[PDB]
RNA sequence: ACCGAUAGUGAACCAGUACCGUGAGGGAAAGGUGAAAAGCACCCCGGAAGGGGAGUGAAAUAGAACCUGAAACCGUGUGCU
RNA sequence: UGAGUAGCGAAAGACGGGUGAGAAUCCCGUCCACCGAUUGACUAAGGUUUCCAGAGGAAGGCUCGUCCGCUCUGGGUUAGU
């Protein structure tokens, strides 16, 4: 059988990392709700 | 007789073939309670090829007993062939048959098997 | 093929008469290693 | 003068002990080492270093003589668990309970 | 500043096997070259250095309860020379 | 004329933590030795665990799962049947 | 409770000797046997110290276990191509 989640690390960052996020108005929407919330580790 | 011993012929005709020639060498072994009934038999019909020494009997005493071990008793070496019909059969000169024994020890640990002795007179 | 009730306490202890176990022989202490 | 001796944690099922010691109440004490060592099972190797724990403070804290010296109470009784799991054909899953007892053994005279 | 960049000797059964060869082992912090490394020990102890190796490694696991905590990362410097020995103890 | 550890905050302790999800995002459990560490020197059984004596203490059936310690559930003994 | 019940994941092992409180199951040795355009040998992704040596046996390993990819301790990835 073959199932999801055929890993990897070019698009693992390309899509989650932190400079995507910046780049876009709606992803730092997501990062200004974890530093409210309080969590140890930001969208990388 | 008839056992089978949960193994199938091929692997049953193997067993029993390598129970009477370890047995030969050191006189005296440890094993479960059924087997040694059954080389109670095989290896009892294996010394009265060896009293006759013929030709022939060497020719039939190799088609069970088992490929030429190498032995290495007190400087020498050996066969298991030229073991059996050199020293067992002049030891065994003037008794009939019965040159077995079987001595019961107690169970096993792990699967509660009886184990039992078996050597020759 | 699934049950329909609870078992108590007595049957279940009712069917244990005759699950126990047994005792060796005895020969003079020495076993019965015939 | 009545001994005891308690072994604690003990990594069995009380209801797999309890048919041993059936075999080892109201008898004497050298009449037990020998039909505990003729048992085949797991039980019989920890109920007989724990007669001779008895037997040996029996000689040192309170001075007394083995040659009649008999059995009054023994028993087993249930103690602390460990949960675990076992995984099944779908992503179901289920319980495992691995048990423990406390062993207890009294030897007196009369 | 030189007394920055290296910092402590290691001393194992490979690093007393090569000081049968005059290679000397040494622990170096990051940031650094190999170049940097060469004219430090060369003159703290004038020695007329020789070729250099490095090397880098990543966080173990330390933990004993309560503490599930990395460790820090190392830069080994495995050094060699000819001319000349250092004894350090 | 507010709660007093299933309550009060999601969090009295390791808490936006472990763990679940590609991701956005979701969410826990868990407090108490004694006035004082004086935390059981020493002897005996055993490979060790654990227990029996001795000894500290006002009490160790207060011995680190340690304040009290109900019920379900599991057992040993026996006065009538 | 159901209940000491269903189950214990495709497949050839037997004897002898040694260490140990303790061995069908660990270490050494013999014969037999199986896979074999693969149960062989190399590389990439991805995983991230699981690698090595002495120790250790409460838990984990679908049994046992003096053994281990598990638990303590110290150590191991070297480039002008
Ligand atoms: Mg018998
Ligand atoms: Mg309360
Ligand atoms: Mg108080
Ligand atoms: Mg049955
Ligand atoms: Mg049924
Ligand atoms: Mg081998
Ligand atoms: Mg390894």
């Amino acid at each position: 059988v073959k199932r999801t989640y055929q890993p990897n690390k070019r698009k693992h960052s390309k899509v989650h990392g932190f400079r995507k996020r910046m780049s876009t108005k709606n992803g730092r929407k997501v990062l200004a709700r974890r530093r409210r919330k309080g969590r140890k580790v930001l969208s990388a | 007789g008839y056992r089978k011993l949960g193994r199938t012929s091929d692997q049953r005709k193997a067993m029993l073939r390598d129970l009477a020639t370890s047995l030969i060498i050191s006189e005296r072994i440890e094993t479960t309670e059924a087997r040694a009934k059954e080389v109670r038999s095989v290896v009892e019909k294996l010394i009265t090829l060896g009293k006759k020494g013929d030709l022939a009997s060497r020719r039939n005493a190799a088609k069970t007993l088992r490929n030429v071990e190498i032995l290495n008793e007190d400087e020498t070496t050996q066969t298991a062939l030229q073991k059996l019909f050199g020293e067992i059969a002049e030891r065994y000169t003037e008794r009939q048959g019965g040159y077995t024994r079987i001595l019961k020890q107690g169970p096993r640990r792990g699967d509660g098997a009886e184990s039992v002795i078996i050597e020759l007179v | 093929a699934v049950p329909k009730r609870r078992t108590s306490k007595t049957r279940k202890n009712k069917r244990r008469t005759h699950f126990k176990i047994s005792v060796p022989g005895m020969t003079e202490e020495y076993k019965l290693s015939h | 003068m009545e001994a005891k001796a308690v072994a604690r944690t003990i990594r069995i099922a009380p209801r797999k002990v309890r048919l041993v010691l059936d075999l080892i109440r109201g008898k004497n004490a050298a009449e037990a080492i020998a039909i505990l060592k003729l048992t085949n099972k797991a039980s019989s190797p920890v109920i007989e270093k724990v007669l001779m724990s008895a037997l040996a403070n029996a000689e040192h804290n309170y001075d007394m003589n083995t040659d009649e010296l008999v059995v009054k109470e023994a028993y087993a009784n249930e103690g602390p668990t460990l949960k675990r799991f076992r995984p099944r054909a779908q992503g179901r899953a289920s319980a495992i309970n691995k048990r423990t007892s406390h062993i207890t053994i009294v030897v007196s005279d009369g | 500043e030189a007394r920055d960049i290296l910092k402590r000797p290691v001393i194992t059964e490979k690093s007393s096997e090569a000081m049968a060869e005059d290679k000397y082992t040494f622990d170096v912090d990051t940031r650094v070259n190999k170049t940097q490394v060469k004219m430090a020990v060369e003159e703290i102890f004038n020695v007329k250095v020789a070729s250099v190796n490095i090397m880098n490694y990543k966080p173990k696991k330390k933990r004993m309860g309560r503490y599930q905590g990395y460790t820090n990362k190392r830069r080994k410097a495995i050094v060699t020379l000819k001319e000349g020995s250092i004894d350090l103890f």
